[PDB]
């Protein structure tokens, strides 16, 4: 139940997904690529995420 | 001596589970459970067959009232601690602490608690507009007693059965001293 | 917004099982079932408390409680309920309740 | 509080409380941390004998301000006195808060003396619940013998006769 | 930054 | 003199600023509390008691002028006023002119405002409706 | 009961008179109001309840009800609550109310 | 609001009490003095 209690990470605008992608490469000491980084959230098809991010 | 023991009414105790909770789903999934998170920060959870009332928290405390007997309050730790197992946390018991016991007695004889208060003055407190009992405050071991006028000795603050039971064993000579016809 | 209970009544029920039948031959889509739902609990909240005047009371043992998510649920048993009397015995009753705040 | 119970000139929690919007509970922790640093400062230093000044109960004292409230004479005062002292003794009424036993004692010397002022009227002047009062009247009419004082009854201003019964 | 309470002179 | 004092100036001193009105303003940053109050307490008539003593204790006694004399007392009497408490609200719409109407809560209670020394033989003090031998009982000189 | 009659029945109209101008809107035929009104008035009466005229842990044909909480207050045993605007569903049986006081026993 | 702290009856029983025990007539002198009961026309 707890586990399904976390909402989908598709939220209606972009800076709560760039918010996520860079919690996330905060905690991780290492830098991370691409993929990875779209296994995280819920999807992989190229979108805003990439270009607002870079 | 006394020809009475005290009889213990409430016992207080204090458990780790080692984890953090979920308060929401214990409270969609347990059984008898309480949460108000608006007004108490934790969800409140209580059993038949020990008669005791828990209160788990989200840092994994739990505070286990209503017991009592040691023993009662903790079989009744243990059976939260496997409600919340069965629930699906991983809750470790792993220790338990018993921070209030408080235990009630009669010495069936009217005491003079204005007496009391004026002899016993540094130990005593006695408000009888606020509450109609005398608050006596031991040093040795510390134990906080209600007297009351009809012989009703209410004895807390204790950690075992060897602070409350000499607690009512040092009371009662200074207790029959003050009597009433 | 109102509370979200009556489906789970007679009424409720049958509700939804007619409205999933248009759903199957297409008569109404997923937004109108939607809002048509939330318009039933709307008007219901509105029409049970203003035009009916009926009294019932119930007295027993409860086998469990439970509070979360601003509703109580409970389990009573063997528990007699008067209406207006009218006494009949239950085995086992269920009561859902909401507060009287309104939500959202 | 403190300087009314030390100069003998002591009031109640519900006088304190009329001039000060204070919460009960905190107002009595208050009193006992006083009173604690009171008698600490008094064992450091110069000691002070009680004899009966810090008295919760304090009965007496509250006897003669109600009755000028209620507009009573000395005689009844006195004997309303008389039977808060003799309440002391009885089991059942002296765990009661001083307040209601100076009242109901009150109360029953105005019974006894034809003071005509009602239950109803001696509650709202002194802040008491009239069941209150009535419930500690029907509880000393059983014990009418000992609290009322003696050579009243002897010199005839007063009789037993005139308390109504329950 | 307005003044809560003020006097008035009656009148 | 004293007479004519207590009888008629003291209402008149009384009477002349007898209402105090205090308004609090809405100080409204949002329009939800647009609300203007207007708190008035008003005195109205003055009444003078006999002249008394309050003991330590709290025992209020009638006090004569040889009792005061023996015990250092001031031969005084208490002075209550009535005050009726006004409170009025009223909607703050910048622009349109504030109407206060009363919420009821119109309380009113006679208060104590102080203790007015007493010139004895003036028509407050016992010693005017006293004859000589009430005068003798009471031990004042006639 | 004729009253749980009156009150089913002033839920089907004023639900229908809501539902005419959100179909209106939407602007599927009119076709699709009387045959909805058909079947929830079949199924009603098949349910047979009122009759028209047209080891700890929380895990139709059972005895409910559904209702709004006022005040639930609890003491050492006893359980109060005041209840208020709900429906009640016990022996094929509906019953509706305005108050409600609910005595439990906790063991 | 308390109204018995609202009125301090003590500023007008000190000011009478202190203007007829003292002379100093506000807050002139000798406006009140001790009266003379050397004799009975004195």
């Amino acid at each position: 139940a707890l586990q399904a209690n976390q909402t989908d990470i598709s939220k209606s605008h972009d800076s709560s997904k760039l918010l996520w992608a860079t919690e996330y490469i905060q905690k991780k000491g290492k830098p991370v690529l691409v993929n990875e980084l779209l296994d995280y959230l819920s999807m992989k098809k190229d979108d805003k995420v990439i270009e607002l991010l870079k | 001596t006394s020809g009475i023991v005290p009889t213990l009414q409430n016992i207080v105790a204090t458990v780790t589970l080692g984890c953090r909770l979920d308060l929401k789903t214990v409270a969609l999934h347990a059984r008898n459970a309480e949460y108000n998170p608006k007004r108490f920060a934790a969800v409140i959870m209580r059993i038949r067959e020990p008669k005791t009332t828990a209160l788990i928290f989200a840092s994994g405390k739990m505070v286990v009232t209503g017991a009592k007997s040691e023993d009662d309050s903790k079989l009744a730790s243990r059976k939260y601690a496997r409600i919340i197992q069965k629930i699906g946390f991983a809750a470790k018991f792993t220790d338990f602490k018993i921070q209030n016991i408080v235990g009630s007695c009669d010495v069936k004889f009217p005491i003079r608690l204005e007496g009391l208060a004026f002899s016993h003055g540094t130990f005593s407190s006695y408000e009888p507009e606020l509450f109609p009992g005398l608050i006596y405050r031991m040093v040795k071991p510390k134990i906080v007693l209600l007297i009351f006028v009809s012989g009703k000795i209410v004895l807390t603050g204790a950690k075992q059965r060897e602070e409350i039971y000499q607690a009512f064993e040092a009371i009662y000579p200074v207790l029959s001293e003050f009597r009433k016809m | 917004g109102y509370y979200e209970l009556y489906r789970r009544s007679t009424i409720g029920n049958s509700l939804v099982d007619a409205l999933d039948t248009l759903i199957s031959d297409g008569r109404i889509e997923a937004s109108l079932a939607m809002r048509v739902l939330e318009t039933f609990d709307k008007v219901v909240a509105e029409t049970l408390k203003d035009n009916t005047q009926s009294k019932l009371t119930v007295k027993g043992n409860l086998d469990t409680y439970g509070f979360c998510d601003d509703v109580w649920t409970f389990i009573v048993k063997n528990c007699q309920v008067t209406v207006e009397q009218s006494v009949i015995s239950v085995d086992k009753l269920r009561i859902v309740a909401c507060n009287s705040k309104k939500s959202e | 509080l403190i300087g009314c119970r030390r100069a003998e000139v002591a009031r109640t929690f519900k006088e304190i409380q009329s001039l000060i919007h204070v919460k009960t509970k905190e107002f009595g922790k208050t009193l006992n941390i006083m009173k604690n640093i009171l008698r600490g400062k008094s064992e450091d230093g110069f000691l002070k004998i009680d004899t009966d000044n810090m008295s919760g109960a304090q009965n007496l004292t509250y006897i003669p301000r109600f009755c000028s409230h209620l507009g009573l004479p000395m005689q009844v005062t006195t004997s309303a006195e008389y039977t808060a002292k003799k309440c002391k003794e009885i089991k059942e009424i002296a765990g009661k808060s001083p307040i209601t036993i100076a009242v109901v004692s009150i109360y029953l010397n105005i019974l006894l003396f034809q003071i005509p002022i009602t239950a109803a009227k001696v509650g709202q002047t002194l802040q008491v619940t009239e069941g209150t009062i009535k419930s500690g009247y029907k509880i000393l009419y059983e014990h009418r013998d000992k609290l009322v004082d003696p050579q009243l009854i002897a010199n005839g201003v007063v009789s037993l006769d005139n308390l109504p019964g329950v | 930054l307005r003044r809560k309470t003020r006097q008035l002179k009656v009148l | 003199s004293f007479n004519q004092f207590v009888d008629y100036t003291l209402q008149d001193i009384i009477c002349e600023d007898s209402t105090l009105i205090l308004e609090q303003l809405a100080q409204h940053t949002t329009e939800s509390d647009n609300i203007s109050r207007k708190y008035e307490i008003s005195f109205g008539k003055i009444y003078v008691t006999k002249p008394m003593v309050n003991e330590s204790d709290g025992v209020t006694h009638a006090l004569y002028p040889q009792e005061a004399r023996l015990r250092n007392l001031t031969y005084s009497s208490g002075l209550f006023v009535d005050v009726k408490k006004r409170t009025y609200e009223a909607i703050d719409v910048p622009g349109r002119e504030l109407k206060y109407e009363l919420i009821a809560e119109e309380s009113e209670g006679k208060v104590f405002i102080g203790r007015l020394p007493i010139m004895l033989r003036s028509k407050n003090c016992y010693l005017s409706e006293a004859t000589e031998s009430d005068l003798y009982k009471l031990k004042e000189c006639p | 009961n004729a009253e749980a009659s009156r009150v089913y029945e002033i839920i089907v109209e004023s639900v229908v008179n809501e539902v005419r101008e959100d179909f209106e809107n939407a602007g599927i035929d009119e076709q699709t109001l009387q045959d909805l009104k058909n079947i929830w008035q079949k199924k009603l009466t098949e349910t047979k309840v009122t009759t028209f005229s047209w080891d700890y842990l929380i895990s139709p044909d059972e005895n409910l009800m559904l209702c709004l909480y006022d005040k639930v207050t609890r003491t050492k045993a006893r359980w109060k609550c005041s209840l208020k605007d709900g429906v009640v569903t016990i022996n094929r049986n509906d019953y509706t109310f305005q108050k409600a006081q609910v005595e439990a026993e906790w063991v | 609001f308390n109204m018995k702290l609202a009125i301090n009856a003590k500023t007008i029983t000190s000011g009478l009490k202190y203007a007829l025990a003292t002379g100093n007539w506000g807050e002139r002198a000798g406006v009140s003095q001790v009266l003379n009961r050397y004799t009975y026309s004195s």
